């Protein structure tokens, strides 16, 4: 209205950014764990309709064959970091022959963020809340990126509307030395107590990155089925 | 060294072409398919010279009338066509010429059966015959002798393989196989004559 | 007349790769036509701990892209924190050559390195970037002359009685024994040669006179 | 002051930026940093942000050339696009020239960065301030503002709670000068411990001087000094 | 330099030497000349080492990129498309590439021949590079479409191993690669044709072959 | 504003031109897609002053190129120039691969410019929601609905401007997977016409198979709305 | 209403955003500029960093120079003056690259007065706060003060002070005629005007606080800051007759 | 010799109350292969302004298009017919903006100014617009000798539109009949202020 | 510049114990013809640099004036005598130049020597500078002076002595038979003086009329120019 996109609030911070973090509090919830073995992504995928085609709504993403993502807040804005981060990560590996750092590229996409600063192109904040997964040289690693430009290394992390009670869950249920398999019950366990449904196949997306082959992997029928079973 | 052949009737236009794609001394196929564009509402756009530029002429001139077709939704008449397609070439003659020879082939309600004739300096003319390439001196004039104003589809047919007959004869490339596109009576039909 | 804006400096660069090693020797002179500039203009700048760059050629061109190497390695280095192995660098030294593909620097470089499972690798350069791998290489005005001594040496293609089995110390003789050639038959190569060996323990360096005529 | 607060460009009746105000206002929320410098060395210590359990600490300072780091207070943004700028500076005159780029000509054109920022209604100040540590033939300790100004400082410190460090300094700079290098990295550390315990994770720590580039102190030896302080 | 690519019953064989030289000097015997584009699309080089090895990474750039954007692998005929553009707009600039793209995508094996004058011809077998027009002769003898897979390889290591024989630009090591619908096997990693020419040609061994 | 930033964040993190750009595709005529094995139809409302307005003018069904169509809802001036750079960019990527542009290429293009449209200075967003029907690469058949927003999403039935949530929750209740052509134009006409008044001239619906698209002739909507008339009573 | 845009004028003729320049300006450190028998005396006091004690000691300076034989200083924000300055060194360039000999004083003078003016006109343009004075002294020609002020109006003086406390200073300047006064003799009187005008200042804070640079025949005409030496003695004496 | 790769030749003369205009029909390429014998290089702007462009056949048709859509522009915007010394202005400016890249075009105009009086108007250019206005007749193209040598013998000053066209055919099909490069047929437009009469001649095919 | 129309000759360069002693000719030749035959070819850049040209005045004067403004705009940064920018410096600033000029093919038609003392160790000539205003000389490390060449082609290098022009050949040879480290100033006048006699026999764009200029402990010095003895 009167406040320029630019403008400081009395308090020092951006108008801007601090609305479109309110944006970020809105959409599906996901789950990002790390542990020696690997890191594992999981979402919500609240369906609308059932004459929706249900791979065609993707809340988790490959930024590369080693980075995987879950989104949050608005998705057009999303799929357009995530377009960024693809192009930069490609040119990367194009400049260098080699895999890029999974800091680097949440380095660069949070640089794409607050682009409408114009400090130094996009108009205003993205709205968008990211948490990269990724197996780089120094292992695996979970970030998380918001739109104020802010990046930070997370163990376990969550985004979404219960962002609250599954990063409560997650910091009794975490601990730093277990296993990729009890990784996945944690994940699945924290989204089925802030979920209100049943947790069947077709109702949440899995991936994971591990370190046995640092390739993206998209879970199945069978896997969740496996995990579901495997669930106490 | 692609010869290029063009013959309009009353109730007709065939458009003929060798098949071969020359790479330096070594022909690369003996069924080149990179010569005749089609394009949607009986038009046909048949180019000779580089490989090169002609695919890059042959699909710009392609998409374009098709943008045009579709944004409309509506078929380009064969004449708009033509000077599109001369207009475009000679944009590019000075600045990064297309080295290609043209023959621009159709059919409209409004004008009948078309042909025209275009060199790759962009000079254009309606024709009811015509020729590029090298083989061209050894054609037009057959084109000459035996065309009449009402032949039916097969005896323009006969003269194009008296055309084939004298490239295979005379010619220092002895052109072997040819294809042929048939536009009459609202059907294009593609034909393969070989010697 | 127009001004040509290539010169050709002269000396030789050799590369031999070993097992867990790597020797670069490059001559030290410096020369304009049938003159000396200096007698002691290295040719060898080094890059990381465990790589370095020879080049020949046009000194002007050399010397801009061995600091821009340098600058594009530390510029990696903080942005990214991690130190790049020679194959980061040799994609990064092909992209930087064939970003002037129609000015291209006028120098032909000899990349080399022990990479992260501790493996000498070489690889040569022509001006344009193309570039490949080599166990053995040479570039400069005396290269006719050493490739084949290289040849026959390290492959031993045409002999059948095969002594395939070198050291380091053998390794550092025979490239003595190689750019000293190459000092008596190119009028270009001489006065000083720096040997570099790159092994596990780093860098070191030696000197070696040649004959000044 | 609503009217005037309104675009950058705008002064108060009193002569006053409100923008630029707000820009500096957005430092004191950062997390605490302190600088002190000997005759031969700058120490900087700094207070890692940790938003919560399952969190990383964010790092504080940063290495813009051999010797020369920085540490900032503000929006973490910012001070990455101004670290980008001072470490192509510095690389630049690497380049260039052969030689390290001058202190003073460094941070000057830092703080023209800043001041070109607060001229057109298109652009705001960067909301962050720098603290410049660097050994260019004797140590030196640089602030940057919001504003283009800059100065030079033989004790610094700013962010949250960053007045009890000030009070620490004002007490104890007479010593630094003549300290060695583990009394000053213990005086440093102490300076930091009045603003809050500092553990391993949440305490960045680096050292420039004289035969020493810019180095952050190893977590052994950081847990060494740290119990020291204990 | 020669390369060759032929389509056969069981997919698609390609071929190489390895030979690099600066007019007269032989710079390297060990070069790659086979480049994999992508998990199902190979590569030749022939002409500017620098210009195929360059655009041909920069090919695979824009190929990763597309995949991972439509979560699909290209196809053979659009990487062919894209290179020919890229390479056409470079027209007058002395590009010198001459590429056959040869792989599998859902239309089935595919293979076409690209260089730098923004040509672009689909076929099922073609050579590139100073002893091309020996492999033409050598295949034109002797391909079929139902050949085995052995009978595939030994063919195209007969036609490398002629046209190194006659070529002075092409020589070193001959590589064979088969593209089958499952990625790609290096079938003859590389083979030097010194041997070749006492196999097939002088296998006596008792005096200098006479041409 | 050349450059200014129209589309900005409000205080509880909306984006309201957006969702203003939503008021007026809410306006505007409904349109409904139904997909099947290997074809689809495509019918949309279209109100003309009898007697006196040219009915053939007004194309709210539209042939992108060789093989995808588009219907649409919201400003018509809007889904002109949007539906024009969309057949720009199919004959562009024509160009550039030599292979028809895929259906999910098409609709991640268009929410990509209405995305883009959204997050430029000096520029107001689309205000149309869109449907794309088209085929895939592997010949698979497709519908896409994107929002002025950009958010884009793939749909075996659906609907979008005036009163589309009660032709959503009919078509939930009445969609059945692989239908015939006959079953499938009745199903998308009484669908429309639950919330568009029982005429044939107030629809216009067409099939889009393999080869073409069909518009389907008025004697059939005449019969089929007789038969929804009869039905009704 | 009127008041907020420099590039709108009120109803009874004044742009009020410069007028809040200059309150800027006169809040801020002290600065004045001196004519002498055989030079020109620049003082910058800095009473504002009576506050900061832990800034290195004659660190901030604000009195530059042009050519090593112009002096230039500034009474408000930092970073303007530093834009200010920047432009009278590239205008300073460019003279001796077209003409191969230094700028005239006057000449630079009426460049920066209309680089700064040229702030004062467009409605997305901050007008630099800052008042500037650029002075030089010759053997032949004497000395030669400007101020330039905010607005893009620049005067010619004897001697000029600008920011705070300036009246005072004044007053104080202009109880004797200078121009039969050497600048030696001057330094201690300015110390002896700053300890009665400036009450921040003191004894304990003269040595840190204030600038001083001149240009004279003991300079041979050329741009310097005083050594301690010569203000030690000068400051003692000042603060021993106060 | 660029001009000799189609050849071609226009022509204009002036009679009393009436004018003509001529030109060959050949399209020739590389100077000596006819491939087209109905290439008209006259081209109507107006019912009292035509253009005979000889020259590269491709700047002929350009600059006709160039020439319809200022002329269309100018009669739309004006709602009135351009004078023919507007227009032959106008095609000097044309002309005279590609200076440094000019259309390799040797035009003539051949019209009426109107003052209601017709008088005959003619004029000849250059490739870069440099135009000269006559009394008696115009010439271009490549055949430009032949055409000089035949008007200045055979020109009759206030003839009839008979007589205009019977001295103005003869001209044409004499100087075409020694160029090896113009000819194959002969169009004649002959303009008075009721009527044109465009007659095609008995020519050598040649 | 296309080509050289108004020429410098040779210009000598040497280290001797005080310091730097660099040697030209006051001729210019147009062609064949000595119409400048008092021309100034040596210039000062600052108290501790000196630069002297072979080959066209005209670029060689556009050099001096660049190095004249980066000199001015480095005085006008300084705070202390370490700030002033050395002789390696301005020579790594002038291969530069032609380096970017060789890149445009638009050379600057000169072979230039850079030379002067790298250390502020020996004098206090910086801390008061007068650029319109000019004890016993100090022995001086041969490591803190240097001599750099720079040629069309952006070509660069230090060496103990420089020489361009004709001297490449008849002056360095003697320099290279003869020349040896600390040198006074009488040995280094006479081996200077032999190699112009040399010259003035052998090159026909020489001139008997010697400019020497000495870069010591007492800043530069011009000496006054002279006929060559005998
Ligand atoms: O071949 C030689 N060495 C081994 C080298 N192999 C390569 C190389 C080989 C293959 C490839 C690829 F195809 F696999 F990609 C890429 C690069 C570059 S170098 C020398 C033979 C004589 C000529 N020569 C010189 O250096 C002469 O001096 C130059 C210096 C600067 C310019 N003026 C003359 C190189």
């Amino acid at each position: 209205y009167d406040r320029g996109v630019n403008t400081f609030s009395p308090e020092g911070r951006l108008f801007q950014v601090e609305y479109a973090l309110g944006a970020i509090k809105l959409g599906s919830t996901a789950v990002g764990i790390c542990v020696n073995d690997g890191v594992i992504l999981a979402s919500e995928r609240r369906i609308s309709s059932t004459l929706i085609e249900k791979d065609s709504v993707e809340k988790l993403l490959s930024i590369d064959d080693h980075i995987g993502c879950a989104m949050s807040g608005l998705m057009a804005d999303a799929r357009t970091l995530i377009d960024y981060a693809r192009v930069e990560c490609n040119h990367y590996k194009f400049i260098y022959n080699e895999n890029i750092n999974i800091k680097s590229c949440v380095e660069l996409i949070s640089e794409l963020a607050l682009d409408f600063s114009n400090l130094s192109i996009m108009s205003r904040p993205f709205g968008v809340a990211l948490l990269i997964g990724g197996v780089d040289k120094n292992g695996p690693c979970l970030w998380y990126t918001e739109p104020s430009g802010t990046n930070t290394r997370f163990s376990a992390a969550s985004i979404g509307s219960a962002q609250e009670g599954a990063e409560l869950l997650l910091q009794e249920n975490y601990k730093k030395d277990m296993t990729f398999e009890q990784a996945e019950i944690l994940a699945l366990t924290v989204l089925r107590q802030v979920m209100e449904d049943k947790l069947s196949t077709s109702n949440v997306e899995i991936c994971a990155i591990k370190k046995s082959d640092q390739t993206f992997y998209k879970y199945n029928t069978d896997d969740i089925s496996r995990i579901i079973d495997v669930l106490p | 060294m692609d010869t290029l052949i063009g013959l309009r009737g009353n109730n007709f236009v065939v458009l003929a072409a060798d098949t071969y794609s020359i790479n330096s001394i070594i022909k690369l196929k003996n069924d080149d398919n990179t010569k005749f564009y089609d394009i949607h509402g009986n038009k046909c756009l048949l180019l000779g010279g580089s490989i090169g530029d002609r695919l890059q002429f042959g699909e710009f001139i392609r998409k374009n009338v098709h943008l045009y077709q579709y944004q409309n939704n509506t078929d380009m008449f064969v004449k708009s066509f033509a000077f599109f397609t001369r207009k475009n070439l000679a944009y590019y003659l000075r600045r990064n010429p297309f080295e290609v020879n043209c023959l621009i082939a159709g059919y409209d309600k409004k004008d009948g059966y078309q042909l025209y004739w275009c060199d790759y300096l962009s000079n254009m003319d309606s024709v009811n015959k015509g020729a590029h390439g090298y083989g061209a001196y050894l054609v037009s004039a057959i084109l000459d002798k035996y065309y009449h104003e009402n032949l039916t589809v097969d005896e323009a047919l006969d003269i194009f393989k008296l055309c084939f007959e004298e490239l295979k004869k005379r010619f220092l490339l002895t052109q072997i196989n040819y294809e042929l596109r048939i536009m009459y009576d609202n059907k294009v039909e593609t034909q393969y004559v070989t010697v | 007349k127009r001004w040509y804006p290539y010169i050709d400096n002269g000396g030789t660069v050799i590369g031999l790769t070993g097992k867990d090693y790597v020797i670069l020797a490059a001559d030290t002179r410096l020369s304009l036509s049938y003159s000396i500039y200096t007698r002691f203009c290295p040719k060898i700048s080094k890059l990381t701990d465990k790589c370095i760059i020879g080049s020949s050629g046009m000194q002007s061109d050399i010397k801009t892209l061995h600091s821009l190497l340098q600058k594009k390695i530390q510029l990696f280095v903080l942005e990214h924190s991690h130190y790049p192995d020679i194959h980061v660098i040799a994609r990064l030294l092909c992209v930087i050559l064939y970003s002037r593909r129609f000015f291209p620097y006028y120098a032909f470089n000899i990349l080399a390195g022990v990479d992260e499972n501790n493996k000498g690798v070489l690889y040569n350069y022509d001006s344009v970037g193309s570039y490949c791998e080599a166990t053995h290489s040479c570039v400069g005005s005396g290269s006719q002359l050493i490739l084949p001594i290289l040849d026959n040496r390290v492959e031993q293609k045409n002999q059948l009685i095969k002594n395939t089995n070198f050291n380091l110390g053998d390794d550092i003789n025979f490239v003595k024994d190689a750019i000293t050639s190459a000092t008596e038959r190119d009028i270009y190569t001489g006065d000083k040669t720096l040997i570099y060996v790159i092994d596990k323990m780093g860098i070191n360096v030696n000197t070696l006179d040649l004959k000044q005529d | 002051r609503n009217l005037y607060d309104t675009d950058n460009i705008i002064y108060s009746p009193e002569g006053r930026l409100y923008q630029v105000e707000y820009a500096s206002e957005a430092i004191k929320q950062g997390t605490c940093a302190v600088a002190i410098k000997s005759k031969d060395y700058v120490v900087v210590s700094g207070l890692k942000k940790c938003i919560s359990k399952l969190s990383f600490p964010q790092e504080k300072i940063f290495k813009i050339d051999d010797y020369i780091g920085i540490s900032m207070s503000g929006i973490t943004s910012d001070a990455k696009v101004l670290t980008k700028f001072m470490q192509n500076e510095c690389l630049s005159h690497k380049f260039l020239y052969n030689e390290n780029i001058n202190i003073e000509s460094l941070v000057r054109s830092v703080a023209d960065k800043y001041q070109k920022n607060t001229q057109k209604s298109s652009k705001r100040a960067f909301g962050v301030g720098l603290m410049i540590a660097a050994y260019h033939n004797e140590p030196c300790i640089f602030e940057t503002r919001p504003n283009g100004s800059y100065f030079e400082y033989d004790a610094l410190s700013f962010g949250a709670r960053s007045h009890a460090s000030k009070t620490y300094l004002e007490k104890n700079l007479h010593l630094f000068e003549e300290c060695s290098l583990e009394e000053l990295i213990l005086h440093c550390l102490k300076a930091l411990k009045c603003s809050l315990e500092l553990t391993i994770s949440n305490t960045a720590l680096a050292v420039v001087g004289k035969n020493h580039p810019w180095q952050e102190i190893s977590s052994l030896q950081l847990e060494e000094y740290l119990s020291k302080v204990k | 330099t020669t390369t060759l690519a032929f389509k056969f019953k069981d997919g698609i064989i390609v071929a190489v030497d390895s030979r690099a030289s600066m007019g007269s000097f032989i710079s390297s015997q060990n070069v790659e000349k086979i480049i994999e584009i992508n998990k199902n699309i190979l590569g030749t080089m022939a002409g500017g080492a620098a210009d195929c090895l360059y655009w041909e990474k920069y090919l695979g750039k824009i190929i990763k990129i597309y995949e991972l954007r439509n979560n699909e692998k290209i196809s053979v005929r659009a990487a062919s498309t894209i290179l020919s553009n890229i390479l056409y707009q470079y027209k007058g600039y002395g590009l010198c590439c001459g590429i056959i793209l040869s792989g599998y995508d859902h239309t089935g094996f595919n293979m076409f021949y690209v260089d730098d004058s923004g040509k672009k011809v689909e076929g099922n077998l073609f050579s590139c590079g100073s002893g091309s027009t020996y492999a033409y002769s050598i295949l034109d003898s002797a391909y079929d479409y139902n050949l085995n897979l052995d009978q595939a390889v030994e063919l195209a290591r007969n036609a490398i191993y002629h046209a190194t024989f006659r070529d002075g630009g092409s020589g070193g090591k001959v590589r064979v690669f088969h593209i089958h619908k499952n990625g790609y096997d290096k079938i003859i990693e590389g083979e030097d044709v010194f041997d070749l020419h006492y196999h097939y040609t002088n296998p006596e061994q008792k005096d200098q072959y006479v041409m | 504003s050349y450059d200014r930033a129209i589309t900005v964040f409000s205080p509880d993190g909306h984006l309201l031109q957006v969702e203003h750009a939503l008021e007026a595709v809410k306006k505007g005529g409904c349109a409904v897609a139904i997909k099947s094995s290997n074809f689809a139809v495509l019918a949309v409302e279209k109100k003309n002053i009898p007697k006196l307005q040219n009915p053939k003018t007004t194309e709210k069904l539209i042939k992108l190129d060789e093989h995808n169509c588009l219907a649409f809802a919201g400003l018509n001036a809007d889904a002109r120039v949007l539906v024009n750079k969309t057949r720009l960019e199919c004959q562009r990527y024509y160009l550039n691969m030599d292979e028809p542009a895929p259906v999910d290429y098409i609709a991640k293009y268009v929410a990509k410019v209405q995305q883009k449209f959204t997050h430029r200075g000096g520029v107001r967003p689309f205000g149309i929601a869109t449907l794309i029907a088209g085929f895939k690469n592997n010949k698979e058949i497709c519908i896409y609905q994107t929002e002025p927003s950009g958010i884009y999403a793939a749909w075996k039935a659906q609907a979008i401007g005036k009163n589309a949530k009660i032709v959503q929750e009919f078509l939930e209740k009445n969609y059945q997977e692989n239908m015939e052509q006959k079953d499938c134009i009745f199903l998308a006409l009484k669908a429309i016409f639950e919330v568009v008044e029982l005429s044939s001239k107030n629809v216009e619906v067409a099939l889009l198979t393999e080869k073409d698209l069909t518009f389907i002739e008025e004697q059939e909507i005449n019969s089929m709305v007789e038969l929804i008339d009869q039905e009704r009573t | 209403g009127y008041d907020l845009s420099v590039s709108t004028f009120s109803p009874d003729g004044r742009l009020y955003q410069v007028e809040y320049i200059y309150k800027s300006i006169n809040n801020n450190n002290t600065a004045l500029c001196l004519e002498c028998k055989d030079g020109i005396i620049c003082c910058c006091i800095n009473s504002n960093m009576d506050k900061n004690k832990m800034i290195k000691k004659n660190s901030y300076n604000r009195i530059y120079h042009v050519n090593n034989n112009i002096i230039i200083t500034y009474s408000g924000f930092d970073g303007d003056a530093r834009n200010i300055i920047d432009r009278a060194r590239s205008e300073a360039n460019t003279y001796y690259y077209n003409f191969h000999t230094n700028i005239p004083l006057h000449i630079l003078v009426n460049r920066i007065s209309l680089y700064i003016h040229a702030y004062t006109l467009y409605w997305h343009m901050r007008p630099f706060a800052a008042s500037i004075i650029i002075s030089s002294f010759n053997e032949k020609d004497k000395g030669d003060i400007y101020c330039i002020e905010p607005n893009g109006a620049c005067y010619k003086y004897s001697g000029i002070v600008i920011g705070k406390n300036k009246e005072m200073f004044k007053t104080e300047i202009e109880k004797k005629d200078y121009k039969d006064i050497n600048v030696r003799d001057a330094i201690e009187d300015i110390y002896k005007f700053i300890l009665t005008s400036d009450d921040h200042m003191n004894k304990n804070n003269l040595q840190n606080l204030v600038n001083f640079s001149w240009i004279c025949k003991e300079s041979s005409y050329e741009f310097q800051n005083i050594h301690e030496e010569i203000l030690t003695p000068a400051l003692n004496k000042a603060v021993e007759y106060i | 010799s660029i001009y000799n790769y189609n050849g071609g030749c226009v022509l204009g003369m002036s009679g009393s109350n009436c004018v003509a205009i001529a030109c060959d029909l050949r399209l020739g390429a590389n100077t000596f292969t006819t491939v087209s014998t109905k290439f008209s290089k006259i081209f109507k702007m107006n019912n009292n302004v035509y253009v005979g462009l000889s020259g590269l056949a491709t700047d002929i048709q350009t600059l006709y298009e160039i020439l319809r859509y200022r002329v269309n522009l100018y009669e739309v915007r004006q709602d009135a017919e351009m004078d023919v010394e507007c227009f032959a202005n106008m095609l000097s400016s044309i002309l005279y903006s590609n200076r440094f890249s000019p259309y390799f075009v040797n035009p003539i105009v051949v019209g009426f100014k109107l003052k209601v009086n017709y008088e005959p108007y003619l004029t000849a250019y250059d490739l870069i617009g440099a135009k000269c206005e006559t009394r008696d007749f115009v010439v271009n193209g490549v055949t430009s000798e032949q055409l000089f040598g035949m008007c200045e013998s055979l020109y009759v000053k206030d003839q009839d539109e008979n007589g205009l066209f019977e001295t103005i055919s003869q001209c044409l099909l004499s100087a075409l009949d020694r160029d090896c490069i113009s000819g194959w047929g002969a169009e004649v437009l002959v303009l008075t202020p009721e009527k044109i009469i465009k007659k095609k001649l008995k020519a050598r095919m040649d | 510049t296309l080509g050289p129309v108004v020429t410098g000759t040779s210009v000598i360069a040497i280290k001797y114990k005080h310091g730097i002693m660099i040697a030209a000719d006051r001729k210019a030749s147009y062609g064949s013809y000595a119409k400048f035959q008092n021309v100034e070819r040596i210039f000062k850049i600052n108290n501790k640099t000196v630069m002297g040209f072979s080959g066209e005045l005209a670029d060689a004067q556009y050099l001096h004036e660049l190095l004249t403004r980066k000199n001015i705009n480095n005085l006008s940064e300084k705070k202390r005598k370490e700030d002033m920018y050395t002789p390696q410096h301005y020579h790594s600033y002038v291969s530069r130049v032609f380096y970017v000029r060789k890149n445009r093919i638009d050379p600057l038609f000169n072979n230039i020597i850079i030379a002067g003392i790298n250390s502020q160790k020996y004098d206090n000539n910086d801390d008061n500078v007068l650029l319109y205003t000019n004890e016993e000389y100090k022995e001086i490390h041969k490591d803190d002076l240097y001599i750099g060449f720079v040629d069309m082609h952006g070509t660069n290098f230090c060496d103990d002595y420089i020489t361009t022009g004709y001297a490449r050949y008849f002056a360095l040879t003697l320099l290279r038979d003869h020349y040896k480290d600390n040198m006074t100033e009488e040995e280094a006048r006479i081996l200077i003086n032999e190699c112009l006699r040399i010259l003035y026999f052998r090159d026909a764009t020489s001139s008997n009329f010697i400019q020497i200029v000495k870069v010591t402990s007492k800043g530069v010095e011009y000496e006054e120019p002279y006929i060559l003895p005998c």
